[PDB]
RNA sequence: GCGCGGAUAGCUCAGUCGGUAGAGCAGGGGAUUGAAAAUCCCCGUGUCCUUGGUUCGAUUCCGAGUCCGCGCA
RNA sequence: GGUCCGGUAGUUCAGUUGGUUAGAAUGCCUGCCUGUCACGCAGGAGGUCGCGGGUUCGAGUCCCGUCCGGACCGCCA
RNA sequence: UGGUGGCGAUAGCGAAGAGGUCACACCCGUUCCCAUACCGAACACGGAAGUUAAGCUCUUCAGCGCCGAUGGUAGUCGGGGGUUUCCCCCUGUGAGAGUAGGACGCCGCCAA
RNA sequence: AGUCUUGGAGGUAGAGCACUGAUUGGACUAGGGGCCCCUACCGGGUUACCGAAUUCAGUCAAACUCCGAAUGCCAAUGACU
RNA sequence: GGGGCGGUCGCCUCCUAAAAGGUAACGGAGGCGCCCAAAGGUUCCCUCAGAAUGGUUGGAAAUCAUUCGCAGAGUGUAAAGGCACAAGGGAGCUUGACUGCGAGACCUACAAGUCGAGCAGGGACGAAAGUCGGGCUUAGUGAUCCGGUGGUUCCGCAUGGA
């Protein structure tokens, strides 16, 4: 014999974005690539890096990327050209 | 104006001797006068501040602003957004002009008079006064007003303790 | 009986329990206490039980000390069911005692009586249990 | 709630542009000044 | 007392707050104002390297007017200034006031730059 | 064995933050009447079936025992 | 055991939807009529919404959970 | 001493003390630019009566806040055991709330 | 590709209370019991009888984190294989 | 976790998730099928919530005044991230919630989805530097065929039209 139970109401769960760094501290990058997909400001951008629309971090120059502190808590990010 | 020189003259240096202060201009200074309406409004009548305000602005020498409400309270049905109360602040000559009318006119005026309170003080020089009627320099048309709701008498000094500002009040010509 | 009077959410993993306690580990607030030197969970029923056994018969002798309290939630499938289908309903409250953990402790009392009276409580407990004294 | 608008023009009458309206918020027919590709100017905008 | 806040120090986060979107670089150098109450100050400041390239105030020990602190000192600062540019020229300064209202001797200063001939 | 439910005035019943034991019937007395009842008022002597914790205070907030009724592949 | 329903004046039903007002018969109280009672005629109060929690300026009426009842189903060997 | 900068507050918050001829700032009064959803405290306006009181700068201090490795541990990579919902041994590696103390500022650039 | 060196991102084990919840005692009292009397408690005196708010000390947390490794991951440069 | 019955079917957020990314279950919690002519864009200016004390209608909170007050408050809406040099609040002006694009870059079986400097034309705001190709970021949404509507310097069966 059998019992009958249901209802868990709770599968479902959406399709998880790809977040994180997507090139490496000592990278040559090339100008428009990405460094870094946040969302909401983890890292504020420095000097020839901009932000995008949903947040994004994006080189203007073909050069390469640095990761440093800034202030006490934050990083920040730039691009330096060889 | 008469109360300014009166100031200058007499009732700074008086005190200044009296608390022996180093530098005469830490001498306390009456600041501004706020004078601030408050209608028990909670969408009863439009009409309540819309006269309020133009009794005011005969109260004093330019109009008032209609206050803010700042979030809404059910409890009074207040909906956030339409607009309860008016305030008016009033410095320069103006200030001294509108406790010229008071001490002159106005408390000698009212339906009955005792002492003004000892202690409305907030502990750090600041006073307050509440009055029940309008009936504050007799020419306001008293045969205009309907409402009965007086005013509230916010004044603001340079004190840092009360009894500076008690003290100097008293040379002001505030009764206690 | 020890009832968290709210809680954030009903439902928790069972978790594991590895090493030594975090705290609570001497004797801090009575003079004698009782420890334990094995990994278990403890439910509201043994610790109330344990609370009679103790203070019954330590009758006028003092006050006690719990610095355990059954936080965590454990939920059961109802009887005879086939397993899955959403977790099932939760019915009782655990504590998690690591190895150290102090259970309760004693309060103006001699040490002889506290001595028998924490050896009654122990067998309510399924542990493995200590006595430490105060240093 | 919102309905679209399809924008159109009196000073050249072919016009494009697709946006979003609630007839309690506008009930009015709506005026924009927006940048024409034919006309290759800024062009005062109504809908239809 | 009535906690009355330090003007200057009101004026220091509204320098923050434009100094945030610009600054002077080489050949591209800042132009920042003083406006004290007695006195107007002029600098010309490059940031990558910390140093001041021209500087011009209305206690200069020349072209002293009774003025001193109004308008007309403040014109005729700013064209002093633009020669104290012109000699080591940079012909190009971005314009930042220090927190204040573009409307008076900070204006006069600026088109005193102007028709003096540092291309904003 | 399990889950319950109760056992409270002579009887039928209530009785949740613990806030000094309740109603109706019954009994008795008084009121009314020529008397009586119907009617009105007053008068309850309640180990709340036993054993523990707690409390200033526990049918009360519970715990486990006694009796009986309600359902169990 | 699962699913769906409802939980409102003493009683029976609206309102439960309109988030922004708690109503209708009956009962009860008072007065009138009648010799008296009953009908009949004038007046009047009551609930603050099963419980607990959460959202909001504001919940009876929104959303969960607890309890009380009712309906349906619990099948193939 | 003023202006403007970089350095993670080791930069602070506190408690006390000094300064002003100059500079800075409180002050003076809105007349004309400009303003106060009401107002010359605020915006600007154009002066200089007195005022270090505050702002500001220096001097002191470990109360708070901050920084902080040393040896200990917890954890853990990899091996190897065991009575194995978990413990133990070894080569490494190295927790933070804990103190030794550090600190109540460091370097410019232009105008004295 | 492996390894050495070096640069990073990343909040797990750990640890911790700084936040969010939970939670234990000490102290304390706002305020709810407590009966009396004046009686509208007007208040007094009211048992530690309960009990918000602070502090002292202590305990937990997948949806707590002022911190935070080992590893793994992504790279650069040189060296060896 | 045999079928039936129950529940669910797409998208967004967190945990599960083992400190890169990814990672299942009829695992644990919520939301979405919009809204906003300003809740945009620029320019300019500020700053919270709560508490204490005074003040009447008036208080437990309506409206004022002072003081403390890193963020407890908001950030259109679910959670998460981030935000007080505003991304929070207020004011003026305006429509860049533009067209043609696009070096490159992420993610991905494909289809898809996402960012993007900079260029051209014409703007808006500001004196200028400069900003602006909607909302503070992540949800607020569907293939192709077929048909409707508007414009076309396209073709239109001998030619010219249709």
């Amino acid at each position: 014999s059998k019992k009958g139970v249901g209802s868990t109401k709770n599968g479902r769960d959406s399709e998880a974005k790809r977040l994180g760094a997507k090139r490496a501290d000592g990278q040559f990058v090339t100008g428009g690539s990405i460094l870094y997909r946040q969302r909401g400001t983890k890292i504020y951008p420095g000097e020839n890096v901009g932000r995008g629309g949903d947040d994004t971090l994006f080189a203007k120059i073909d050069g390469t990327v640095k990761f440093e502190r800034f202030g006490r808590d934050r990083k920040k990010v730039s691009v330096y050209p060889v | 104006n008469r109360l300014k020189e009166k100031y200058n003259k007499e009732i700074a240096p008086a005190l200044m001797t009296k608390f022996n202060y180093d530098s005469v201009m830490q001498v306390p200074k009456i600041e501004k006068i706020v004078i601030n309406m408050g209608v028990g409004d909670a969408v009863q009548n439009a009409k309540a501040i819309d006269s309020a305000v133009e009794e005011l602005t005969f109260i004093a020498g330019q109009k008032p602003v209609v206050t803010r409400a700042k979030k809404s309270i059910a409890g009074f049905r207040l909906r956030e957004g339409m607009p309860i109360g008016a305030k008016v602040t009033l410095r320069g000559e103006r200030m001294y002009d509108f406790l010229d009318k008071l001490i002159s006119v106005s408390l000698p005026r009212v339906r009955d008079f005792r002492g003004v309170s000892k202690k409305s003080f907030d502990g750090r020089g600041n006073y307050t006064l509440g009055i029940k009627e309008q009936l504050i320099f007799p020419e306001i048309d008293y045969d205009k007003v309907t409402k009965v709701r007086g005013m509230d008498i916010v004044i603001v000094t340079t004190a840092n303790t009360d009894e500076e500002a008690r003290e100097l009040l008293t040379q002001v010509g505030m009764p206690f | 009986m020890l009832l968290p009077k709210r809680v954030k959410y009903r439902r928790e993993h069972r978790g594991k329990m590895r090493g030594r306690a975090k705290g609570g580990t001497e004797v801090h607030f009575g003079e004698f206490g009782i420890q334990a030197l094995e990994a278990s969970w403890i439910t509201n029923r043994q610790i109330e039980a344990a609370r009679i056994a103790m203070t019954r018969y330590m009758k006028r002798g003092g006050k006690v000390w719990i610095k355990i309290f059954p936080s965590k939630p454990y939920t059961a499938k109802p009887l005879e069911v086939r397993m899955g289908s959403g977790k099932g309903a939760p019915e009782g409250w655990v504590a998690v005692v690591k190895p150290g953990k102090v259970l309760f402790e004693i309060s103006g009392v001699s040490e002889e009586v506290a001595r028998e009276a924490l050896r009654l409580a122990s067998h309510k407990l399924p542990i493995k249990t200590k006595f430490v004294k105060r240093e | 709630m919102r309905v679209n608008i399809t924008l159109a023009c009196t000073e050249c009458g072919e016009r494009n542009y697709i946006s979003k309206k609630n007839k309690r918020n506008n009930p009015d027919r709506v005026e924009f000044k927006k940048y024409c590709p034919r006309d290759k100017k800024s062009t005062l905008h109504r809908e239809t | 007392m009535i906690t009355k806040t330090s003007k200057n120090a009101a004026r220091l986060k509204r320098h923050a707050r434009v100094r945030a979107k610009l600054s002077g670089t080489a050949e591209r150098p800042r132009l920042n104002v003083f406006r004290s109450n007695k006195h107007i100050y002029a600098q010309i400041i490059d940031d990558v390297n910390g140093v001041t390239l021209a500087s011009a105030s209305t206690l200069d020990k020349d072209l002293n007017v009774e003025s001193t602190g109004d308008t007309s000192a403040a014109t005729k600062v700013g064209e002093l200034v633009a020669k104290r540019a012109a000699e080591k020229g940079i012909s190009d300064v971005v314009f930042d006031r220090g927190g204040y209202l573009y409307h008076g001797r900070v204006k006069a200063l600026a088109d005193a730059a102007r028709e003096a001939g540092l291309k904003f």
